[PDB]
RNA sequence: UCCCCCGUGCCCAUAGCGGCGUGGAACCACCCGUUCCCAUUCCGAACACGGAAGUGAAACGCGCCAGCGCCGAUGGUACUGGGCGGGCGACCGCCUGGGAGAGUAGGUCGGUGCGGGGGA
RNA sequence: CGAUCAACGGAUAAAAGUUACCCCGGGGAUAACAGGCUGAUCUCCCCCGAGCGUCCACAGCGGCGGGGAGGUUUGGCACCUCGAUGUCGGCUCGUCGCAUCCUGGGGCUGAAGAAGGUCCCAAGGGUUGGGCUGUUCGCCCAUUAAAGCGGCACGCGAGCUG
RNA sequence: CGCCUCCUAAAAGGUAACGGAGGCGCCCAAAGGUCCCCUCAGGCGGGACGGAAAUCCGCCGGAGAGCGCAAGGGUAGAAGG
RNA sequence: CUGACUGGGGCCUGUAGAGCACUGAUAGGGCUAGGGGGCCCACCAGCCUACCAAACCCUGUCAAACUCCGAAGGGUCCCAGGUGGAGCCUGGGAGUGAGGGCGCGAGCGAUAACGUCCGCGUCCGAGCGCGGGAACAACCGAGACCGCCAGCUAAGGCCCCCAAGUCUGGGCUAAGUGGUAAAGGAUGUGGCGCCGCGAAGACAGCCAGGAGGUGGCUUAGAAGCAGCCAUCCUUUAAAGAGUGCGUAAUAGCUCACUGGUCGAGUGGCGCCGCGCCGAAAAUGAUCGGGGCUUAAGCCCAGCGCCGAAGCUGCGGGUCUGGG
């Protein structure tokens, strides 16, 4: 017995995995937001970023954008340029969108 | 006395066409099937009739993933 | 149609057909030993298509001859009970002048036409039933 | 007599009679059993004649268990047709029986009664039979 | 009460040769051991017809050991109706699931009225200690009419023995007898010809 | 490199059902709101945003339990590639090599890769 | 774009019957007769013993089922024969089988006797004349010890009949 | 009489008979493309007209529904709404 | 050198078998809708079941078009062995496109056909050349280049026809079984194995008794042989309220039974052997014949021999290859 949340999660992720690009996964809790860039071909996380690790503070949307910029900076340092956005169970909107936009501003390619 | 039967359709010659370990070129049909008895794996596309074919030159590999199904892959050479 | 009373006679048919009529028998000719009815056919070429019609017409006479002897028995009986003497004869006469319901079998006359020709009467048949015991019993 | 109340298909290929029974080889209900010693298609006519043979011996009393069921249709072309023109019509049903099957079982009855009833029933069947009584080997199954 | 049976170890001997020599191949095992054995056929038959799977059989091994076992499985030759293999379950101090004979005490009143006592279970599955194995379990069937039934819930269990089947499991029933008076209606009973289940645009 | 939690993968029920117990510092959840972005064929349930008074009740995580589900030998057999025989046949045997399924003993209330936050 | 070219690789744009008045080329690659293989059907004999037979399963019977025999029926197959194997019935002449119609011997009998029933042995000889019908078959008349059943290319047309 | 599905087909493919069973000669301007969102049948209990079955509520539920039509394969980690 | 075939390794499969998780089938229970029949009722509720009977469950089963399972095998690829009247590639020339028997797997048929239609194989076809099978295309043996008055074998055989043992060791069968068949029947006969019953003397014969209450649902007058319902008990063996003659009245004989006798084993399963009945068709019979009985039959174990156009020896021909 799965839920709409797990089904929606499998649905969007399976489609992402199929293109073979490195995936930018985003987890969004009530307080924080987390992002890890994953090589599903080895099952390994390459670069990480989160509000909980950056001690970010204020408005959730502006916070997300900043963790997005941070993830980009650390990614480019590793030669990671092209990526595929994994919105998971979340609509592309608000905080998740902000993180994506922040990642793009940093030169991350998608 | 007569028959109300006597009909049958042409055999369709479905099945796997390239077995695990076989050297294929991009485009080689790997499996002919009805529905997804095998699912497309790495470097394997699927046509509108569920046909699996190689996307790259390489070697065929099969994999049984339980409830996730059986997959056909091509490993580049 | 049960077989213990049937002797079936086979042999060659009679008429056109060529060398097949000459050689192959194919003329079934059954004989129903208890009733005596003999229905015998040669119409289709096979004696087994001929066996079918032979059996299917023996029944049509085993049933016809029994239904006769039973309806011949139904008219010999009924003709006696009703009696052609329906001018004035056998059982009872019902007076509507003076109400004398009488049965000439015994004699017993009474005025119960009101209670009989307007209802039941199971007790006024009793003497006709009782006088008919002592009719048989005493002799 | 015995025949399926309904079926998915009217007519059935004949198949084969290889080997000992798949199952049903041990006494499972009554005290004595009638075991088949050679393979055959057993007709519902034969089954019911064996049954009637047993109840008419018991006269009143006992319990008979029939452990084979004729679900296989038997086909025969009309007399005097030639080959072809399709499969013949269903004329009856048979129970496929192979060596070792317990076909009938009796209970509630003395030994001599059980021996005699099953013997007479064996005479109504187209195969050699053997009378057996319940064993620990049977209970252990 | 308790039976003894000389057993012997086997290794590479072919089972066919053993049985042609009058020896019944077998295996003896539990969670600690597993050994290929064989016993003399006629000797085992004398024991098993009494012991069945209900009473303990101790195996007198050639190395001097003596192990208490229960017969756990007997494979029958389907054709010849003869045993070809035995599983001996080596018993130990732990409680064990096993089958215990049912003794149907009394004559059912339905039987007095002409009925028949159908003995659905002649034993019952039970968890119990090997030191605690009863010989039977009595059951009072004299109250059963045609057609009444007893279940495993109605079983009075002795001390230290625990029912291992659902108490809903029926264990006996008193059924109506066979009767020639019914033959006449059964022979003149007409059967409706079998209906074929529809396929395609019919279903 | 150890313990807890949060992500995300692998094995594809030995991982599930049920029952019980446990956890809110942290994390996660409910939770508070519905101004704003966004949303309901009605409904802030969901989706979404802004929040932090409360609660681990639900959910989730972590334990324990074998009633169910799942897994499951070892023996022996069926069947059989090849080789032979027997029977008038329906069919039955022998040799050599392979070898089930059901059942029995038993096994299981998961294991593991990566990256986070926390703890020693 | 125009195909029930649906006989769906679709001979013409355009097409049904009859021949006993018949013809040729072929085939025993393929039917009808006979044989053969088979034995479903046919005949006969067994197995079981439900029940009948006032009583009594088996004098005589034999429910439902079971196993055979034969190769006389009608079929199945298409194996020799289509550069020919003449077919029904009758006549003539037989010969053989025995599952025996008579006669001879015998067992049981619900065998008093006489006459029967049934079963065993037995194939030596015998087994009538007529009416009807092309008939085989069958019905009928008058008899009889009896009025047997089958095989032989349903014996027999280089013997006849037609 | 052509085409499809299943079997006979003897675990690759293929495989005959006047063998066993069913369908096709269409359909859809959305019943198509792409994004997003949603999960069924059935069973039990609750519920005005209202029932075996309208709609509503709750619990149980891996797919036995649905997928335009035959059958098969496939399928809710959608191909279904 | 890539071939058929073979070794290893990977993968593909849903058959045999088996199973019942699905589709259906399914007997017998349990449990329980729905009806049915019976109660009490219509006040609408209320009770019975051994009638039928959905689901569900248990026991027990079935299936080409059912599968939770699932072989042996097969296919295909890779590396290897494999130099063969092998393989690939391109051209020239065909013939064939009526097949048949056998073994196995099925369908059809009737678990009929010297039947029919497929699959795998095989042989005939074309090996109607050779040895065996009495004779006989396809069963067994065996692929004939020619010559030999040399040898070794194959199937099959070794008493005579008729080449080779009237060979050797232990059995079985009296039916000429062998030398032509089924259900089923039968103290034929021969083995094993395993239970009963057996010292207050058995089975079989002689001997003495073998009774008393003596009637019932009870009657077509028969307590006991008349149809049932009957099965109590006793006169200090303890002898039926009854199996065979009279009976819609009785005798009397008889067993089961008890004792007395004379002086030694008896019955039952199960596996196996070999025989018996069941067993009737048409020109004259017969296993090929003659003939065969501790076999000249059958089973087991042995040594030897005969036996072909197979193999060897010797000589020759021709082609190919190698010198
Ligand atoms: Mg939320
Ligand atoms: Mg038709
Ligand atoms: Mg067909
Ligand atoms: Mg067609
Ligand atoms: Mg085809
Ligand atoms: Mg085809
Ligand atoms: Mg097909
Ligand atoms: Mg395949
Ligand atoms: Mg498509
Ligand atoms: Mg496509
Ligand atoms: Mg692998
Ligand atoms: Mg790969
Ligand atoms: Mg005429
Ligand atoms: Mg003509
Ligand atoms: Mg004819
Ligand atoms: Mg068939
Ligand atoms: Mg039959
Ligand atoms: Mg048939
Ligand atoms: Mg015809
Ligand atoms: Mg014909
Ligand atoms: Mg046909
Ligand atoms: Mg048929
Ligand atoms: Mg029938
Ligand atoms: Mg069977
Ligand atoms: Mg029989
Ligand atoms: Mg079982
Ligand atoms: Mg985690
Ligand atoms: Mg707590
Ligand atoms: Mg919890
Ligand atoms: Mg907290
Ligand atoms: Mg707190
Ligand atoms: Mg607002
Ligand atoms: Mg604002
Ligand atoms: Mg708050
Ligand atoms: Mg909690
Ligand atoms: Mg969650
Ligand atoms: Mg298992
Ligand atoms: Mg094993
Ligand atoms: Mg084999
Ligand atoms: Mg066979
Ligand atoms: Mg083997
Ligand atoms: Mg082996
Ligand atoms: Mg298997
Ligand atoms: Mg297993
Ligand atoms: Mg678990
Ligand atoms: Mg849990
Ligand atoms: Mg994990
Ligand atoms: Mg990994
Ligand atoms: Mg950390
Ligand atoms: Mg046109
Ligand atoms: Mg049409
Ligand atoms: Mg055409
Ligand atoms: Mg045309
Ligand atoms: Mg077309
Ligand atoms: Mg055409
Ligand atoms: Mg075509
Ligand atoms: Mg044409
Ligand atoms: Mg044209
Ligand atoms: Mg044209
Ligand atoms: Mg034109
Ligand atoms: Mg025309
Ligand atoms: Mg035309
Ligand atoms: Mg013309
Ligand atoms: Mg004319
Ligand atoms: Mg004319
Ligand atoms: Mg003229
Ligand atoms: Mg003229
Ligand atoms: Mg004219
Ligand atoms: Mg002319
Ligand atoms: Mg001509
Ligand atoms: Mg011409
Ligand atoms: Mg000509
Ligand atoms: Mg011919
Ligand atoms: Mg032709
Ligand atoms: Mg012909
Ligand atoms: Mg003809
Ligand atoms: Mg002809
Ligand atoms: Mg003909
Ligand atoms: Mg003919
Ligand atoms: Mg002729
Ligand atoms: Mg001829
Ligand atoms: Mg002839
Ligand atoms: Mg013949
Ligand atoms: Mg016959
Ligand atoms: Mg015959
Ligand atoms: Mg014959
Ligand atoms: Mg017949
Ligand atoms: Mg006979
Ligand atoms: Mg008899
Ligand atoms: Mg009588
Ligand atoms: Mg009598
Ligand atoms: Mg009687
Ligand atoms: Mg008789
Ligand atoms: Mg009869
Ligand atoms: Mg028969
Ligand atoms: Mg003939
Ligand atoms: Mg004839
Ligand atoms: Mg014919
Ligand atoms: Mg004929
Ligand atoms: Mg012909
Ligand atoms: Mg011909
Ligand atoms: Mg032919
Ligand atoms: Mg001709
Ligand atoms: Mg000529
Ligand atoms: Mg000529
Ligand atoms: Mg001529
Ligand atoms: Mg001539
Ligand atoms: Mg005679
Ligand atoms: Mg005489
Ligand atoms: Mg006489
Ligand atoms: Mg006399
Ligand atoms: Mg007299
Ligand atoms: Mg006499
Ligand atoms: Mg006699
Ligand atoms: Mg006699
Ligand atoms: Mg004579
Ligand atoms: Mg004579
Ligand atoms: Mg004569
Ligand atoms: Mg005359
Ligand atoms: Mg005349
Ligand atoms: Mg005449
Ligand atoms: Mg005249
Ligand atoms: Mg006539
Ligand atoms: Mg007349
Ligand atoms: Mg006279
Ligand atoms: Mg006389
Ligand atoms: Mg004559
Ligand atoms: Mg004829
Ligand atoms: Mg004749
Ligand atoms: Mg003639
Ligand atoms: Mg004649
Ligand atoms: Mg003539
Ligand atoms: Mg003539
Ligand atoms: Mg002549
Ligand atoms: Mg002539
Ligand atoms: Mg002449
Ligand atoms: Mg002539
Ligand atoms: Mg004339
Ligand atoms: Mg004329
Ligand atoms: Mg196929
Ligand atoms: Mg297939
Ligand atoms: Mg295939
Ligand atoms: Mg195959
Ligand atoms: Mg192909
Ligand atoms: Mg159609
Ligand atoms: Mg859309
Ligand atoms: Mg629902
Ligand atoms: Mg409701
Ligand atoms: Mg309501
Ligand atoms: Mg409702
Ligand atoms: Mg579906
Ligand atoms: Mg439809
Ligand atoms: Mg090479
Ligand atoms: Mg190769
Ligand atoms: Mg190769
Ligand atoms: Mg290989
Ligand atoms: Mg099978
Ligand atoms: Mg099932
Ligand atoms: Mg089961
Ligand atoms: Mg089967
Ligand atoms: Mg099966
Ligand atoms: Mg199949
Ligand atoms: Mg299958
Ligand atoms: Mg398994
Ligand atoms: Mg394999
Ligand atoms: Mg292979
Ligand atoms: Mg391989
Ligand atoms: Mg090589
Ligand atoms: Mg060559
Ligand atoms: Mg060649
Ligand atoms: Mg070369
Ligand atoms: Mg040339
Ligand atoms: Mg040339
Ligand atoms: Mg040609
Ligand atoms: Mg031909
Ligand atoms: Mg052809
Ligand atoms: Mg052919
Ligand atoms: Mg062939
Ligand atoms: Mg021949
Ligand atoms: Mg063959
Ligand atoms: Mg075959
Ligand atoms: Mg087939
Ligand atoms: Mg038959
Ligand atoms: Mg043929
Ligand atoms: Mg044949
Ligand atoms: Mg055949
Ligand atoms: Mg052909
Ligand atoms: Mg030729
Ligand atoms: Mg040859
Ligand atoms: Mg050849
Ligand atoms: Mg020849
Ligand atoms: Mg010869
Ligand atoms: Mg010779
Ligand atoms: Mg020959
Ligand atoms: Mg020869
Ligand atoms: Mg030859
Ligand atoms: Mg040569
Ligand atoms: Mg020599
Ligand atoms: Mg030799
Ligand atoms: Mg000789
Ligand atoms: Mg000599
Ligand atoms: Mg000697
Ligand atoms: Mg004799
Ligand atoms: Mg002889
Ligand atoms: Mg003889
Ligand atoms: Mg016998
Ligand atoms: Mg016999
Ligand atoms: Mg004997
Ligand atoms: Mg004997
Ligand atoms: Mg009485
Ligand atoms: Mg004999
Ligand atoms: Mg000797
Ligand atoms: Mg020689
Ligand atoms: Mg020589
Ligand atoms: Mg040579
Ligand atoms: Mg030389
Ligand atoms: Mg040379
Ligand atoms: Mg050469």
């Amino acid at each position: 017995r799965l839920t709409a949340y797990e089904r929606r999660k499998f649905r969007v992720r399976n489609r992402i995995k199929r293109t073979g690009r490195l995936r930018l996964s985003v987890f969004r809790s009530l307080k924080h937001i987390y992002a890890q860039i994953i090589d599903d071909e080895k099952g390994v996380t390459l670069v990480s970023a989160s509000s909980l690790a950056l001690k970010l503070k204020g408005n959730k949307t502006e916070v997300a954008r900043q963790v997005g910029r941070a993830l980009a900076e650390k990614a480019l340092a590793l030669g990671i340029k092209q990526v595929a956005f994994d919105r998971g169970p979340y609509k592309y909107h608000g905080r998740v969108k902000a993180l994506a936009e922040g990642a793009r501003e940093g030169g991350l390619e998608f | 006395g007569s028959t109300r039967n006597g009909r049958d359709s042409q055999a369709k010659r479905l099945g796997v066409k390239r077995y695990e370990g076989q050297v294929v070129r991009a485009g080689n049909i790997l499996v002919r099937q009805r529905g997804t008895r095998f699912k497309p794996g790495k470097n394997v596309g699927m046509g509108r009739d569920f046909t699996l074919f190689a996307l790259v030159d390489g070697v065929v590999e099969f994999q049984d993933r339980g409830r996730l199904g059986r997959y056909v892959h091509v490993r580049p050479l | 149609i049960n077989p213990a009373d049937l002797r079936i006679d086979t042999f060659r048919s009679s008429g056109a057909g060529g060398q097949h009529v000459n050689t192959t028998d194919s003329a079934i000719r059954i004989t129903h030993l208890p009733t005596g009815i003999v229905v015998e056919c040669q119409d289709e070429r096979s004696q087994h298509k001929n066996k079918a019609k032979a059996l299917s017409v023996l029944g049509a006479r085993i049933h016809a001859a029994e239904m006769a002897k039973r309806q011949q028995a139904e008219a010999s009986t009924r003709r006696n009970l009703l009696g052609s003497g329906d001018r004035s004869d056998r059982n009872r006469t019902y007076n509507f002048p003076q109400g004398r319901v009488t049965d000439h079998r015994i004699n017993l006359t009474l005025y119960r036409l009101d209670e009989v020709m307007e209802g039941k009467l199971d007790m006024l048949i009793e003497p006709i039933i009782q006088e008919h015991q002592a009719d048989q019993l005493a002799a | 007599m015995l025949m399926p109340r309904r079926m998915k298909y009217r007519k059935q290929q004949r198949g084969r009679l290889k080997g000992a029974t798949k199952g049903g080889d041990y006494v499972a209900f009554g005290d004595y059993g009638l075991v088949a010693l050679e393979p055959a298609w057993i007709t519902a006519q034969q089954i019911e004649a064996a049954r009637v043979a047993m109840v008419r011996h018991f006269r009143r009393g006992g319990k008979i268990f029939i452990r084979i069921f004729p679900d296989k249709p038997y086909t025969k072309k009309p007399l005097e047709v030639r080959m072809g023109k399709g499969k013949g019509n269903v004329e009856g049903y048979v129970a496929v029986v192979k060596p070792g099957r317990v076909m009938f079982e009796v209970a509630g009855v003395t030994e001599e009664q059980a021996m005699e009833a099953l013997r007479i029933a064996g005479h109504k069947l187209p195969i050699k039979t053997k009378i057996v009584r319940r064993d620990a080997y049977d209970e252990a199954q | 009460m308790e039976y003894r049976l000389k057993a012997y170890y086997r290794e590479g001997e072919k089972p066919s040769a053993l049985r042609r020599a009058g020896k019944l191949p077998g295996v003896m095992y539990n969670r600690h051991l597993n050994r290929k054995v064989y016993v003399d056929l006629v000797e085992f038959d004398k024991v098993f017809r009494q012991a069945s799977i209900h009473h303990v059989i101790v195996l007198e091994l050639p190395d001097g050991q003596s192990l208490p076992t229960l017969v756990r499985q007997v494979n029958l030759d389907k054709r010849r109706r003869r045993p070809e293999h035995v599983d001996f379950f080596v018993l130990s101090d732990e409680p064990v699931e096993m089958y215990v004979p049912l003794r149907f005490v009394g004559t059912p009143a339905g039987v007095r009225a002409g009925g028949v006592l159908q003995e659905i279970h002649r034993d019952i599955l039970v968890k119990v200690s090997p030191r605690n194995i009863p010989e039977f379990i009595e059951v009072d069937v004299s109250g059963l009419e045609i057609g009444d039934s007893l279940h495993a819930s109605d079983l009075k269990l002795p001390p230290g023995v625990e029912l291992a089947v659902s108490p809903e499991e029926t264990i006996a029933a008193v059924v109506p007898p066979e009767d020639v008076e019914k033959l006449a209606e059964e022979a003149a009973a007409e059967v409706a010809e079998p209906e074929v289940i529809k396929k395609g645009k019919e279903e």
